[PDB]
RNA sequence: CUUAUGACCUGGGCUACACACGUGCUACAAUGGACAGAACAAAGGGCAGCGAAACCGCGAGGUUAAGCCAAUCCCACAAAUCUGUUCUCAGUUCGGAUCGCAGUCUGCAACUCGACUGCGUGAAGCUGGAAUCGCUAGUAAUCGCGGAUCAGCAUGCCGCG
């Protein structure tokens, strides 16, 4: 670190909006996360419990 | 922000949730009053759980991460499928019966 | 588009019913380009008629809900 | 730091189980990311590269270097000696850290996302990743931004293979 | 010609599309837009027809259905207008073009090739060159409303205030 030509370092914790924590450093001091790893639902393990989805070909006229 | 897009931030809620590509002035104004968080309301100053419990409804309605590839999929299936609508969509000409002498600058 | 049911001919209806029932080969003819494709016609042929010429079409699973005039393009272009 | 704790506790031991290797020091290690701006300037404004500089300084730790053409191309109208693009190298603390934003923010904040390229190897065991947006952590200023030109993405390691590689970056948390 | 320039039948075409011309419609916005409320016309049509109220459906419409061969009943809640709230001058709460999805009606049948509804998407366009037209007051300009043609289809026409 050549001292002034670098902005400051320092630990700034996670809030994400679902809560989750993470022991984090950024130049800033505080982020509020919407999504985090843990609830978008691709890094859900696959679509865990995040999902609105299907898709089908259907053919129905019987009404 | 609410879902990827971000929000022009000093307008009333029921104008700025329609630049989101999935929902117009009609349904995002239901939405708002099941969301019950005034639906009168500039976005600058409302606060952060009448913010939030607004995201699980766009969830369970869709959005253009999924709208737009649906979309895509069904009109590529439609030009590959070999039907005159998706021939005209290939073309560029019009696909609702219009006629083609005079007009329909708005394509090609 | 009415839920009364998809409208076809009945005529040409008895004999693609009677042709998968025993021997699904053949093709069949046609001169109606009316008719709404049900989905139990998968895989066969038809020679539907584009008001001069008789054209043979192949049917794949996802060609439901259309009718059999949507692939013989009665007119041509450049 | 909490990934360096979690690769000394477990990933290193389970990946020296799964390739059984004799010396334990063997393990693959993540050696160096670097982040990567280029600016299609060609003498068109000198301040695309005069913002990214400082963008780039508050995406990481510490100020990007300015890199150096090589040599002259006219294909682009690029003469030799003008600034084009910027680099940083990250490593340390300092690499575990920016990977932290990237698993923990960065990817889930993307406006669409599938699942990473299953084969953007080298052949030999590094990694390299394209973004379109700026949008990495949400406490940059998004308002002062103008331009829209992503970041490039490379992780290097120990690994010969791409297998090795493939394996580990998963209990890193790429998808795939 | 009657072994077709005559008949019959099905399907297609009369709706195509690189361009141009004309006639119209609609916009480019705050003398505005959205939302609520308050009103105020004439002139016509209706029996294989108009179809009330009520109920269902967000809506197109659907259901049982009252009355009327009509100065009784129905079509049929006129709109512009006025009052109030909001928007705060932007390609926009302007403008809605074109598309995807789901439907409504009619008709044997809505693909070529109908109209309408709920959706989502949202185009160009921020007053238009050379030119050029209509119009002497209930006129121009705007505002709706009927009728014919008619299974369904009108920005066109005719007429009404």
């Amino acid at each position: 670190m050549k001292a002034g030509i670098h902005p400051n370092f320092k630990k700034a914790t996670v809030k994400c909006a679902c809560g989750n924590e993470f022991e984090t450093g950024s130049v800033k001091e505080e982020v509020r996360v919407e999504i985090c790893s843990e609830c978008h639902p691709f890094y859900t393990g696959r679509q865990k419990f995040a999902s609105a989805d299907g898709r089908v070909d259907r053919f129905n006229k019987k009404y | 922000r609410i879902a990827g897009v971000d929000i022009p931030r000093d307008k009333r809620v029921v104008i700025s949730l329609t630049y989101i590509f999935g929902i117009g002035r009609t349904t995002a104004q239901q939405v708002l009053k099941e969301a019950g968080v005034s639906e009168d309301t500039r976005v600058r100053d409302l606060t952060e759980e009448e913010l939030g419990k607004i995201r699980d409804i766009i969830d369970k309605l869709k959005v253009e991460g999924d709208l737009r590839r649906e979309v895509s999929l069904n009109i590529k299936r439609l030009i590959e499928i070999g039907s005159y609508r998706g021939i005209r969509h290939r073309r560029g000409l019009p696909v609702r019966g219009q006629n083609s002498k005079n007009n329909a600058r708005t394509r090609k | 588009s009415l839920k009364k049911g998809p409208f076809v001919d009945g005529h040409l209806m008895t004999k693609i019913e009677k042709l998968n029932e025993t021997d699904k080969k053949q093709v069949v003819k046609t001169w109606s380009r009316r008719s709404t494709i049900f989905p139990q016609f998968i895989g066969h042929t038809i020679a539907v008629y584009d008001g001069r010429k008789h054209v043979p079409v192949f049917i794949s699973e996802d060609m439901v809900g259309h009718k059999l005039g949507e692939f013989a393009p009665t007119r041509t272009y450049k | 730091n909490r990934l360096k704790e979690k690769y000394n506790k477990e990933i290193a031991p389970a990946l020296m189980t799964k390739f059984n290797y004799d010396s334990v020091m063997q393990v693959p290690k993540i050696e160096k990311i670097v982040i990567n701006m280029g600016v299609g300037d060609a003498v068109q404004n000198a301040k695309a590269i005069d913002s990214a500089v400082e963008e780039l300084t508050f995406i990481a730790g510490q100020k990007p270097v300015v890199t150096r053409a090589k040599k002259s191309i006219a294909g682009f109208r690029l003469r030799e000696g003008m600034p084009i693009g910027a680099k940083v190298t990250l490593r340390g603390e300092r690499m575990y850290d920016f990977l932290d934003k990237l698993i923990s923010v960065s990817l889930p904040r993307v406006r669409d996302f599938r699942g990473v390229s299953k084969k953007s190897f080298d052949g030999r065991g590094n990694y390299t990743l394209g973004i379109k947006e700026q949008l990495i952590f949400p406490e940059i200023d998004y308002d002062k931004v103008t331009k829209v030109r992503g970041m490039d993405i490379v992780i290097v390691t120990t690994a010969n293979t791409d297998e090795e590689a493939r394996e580990l970056l998963t209990q890193v948390g790429m998808p795939f």
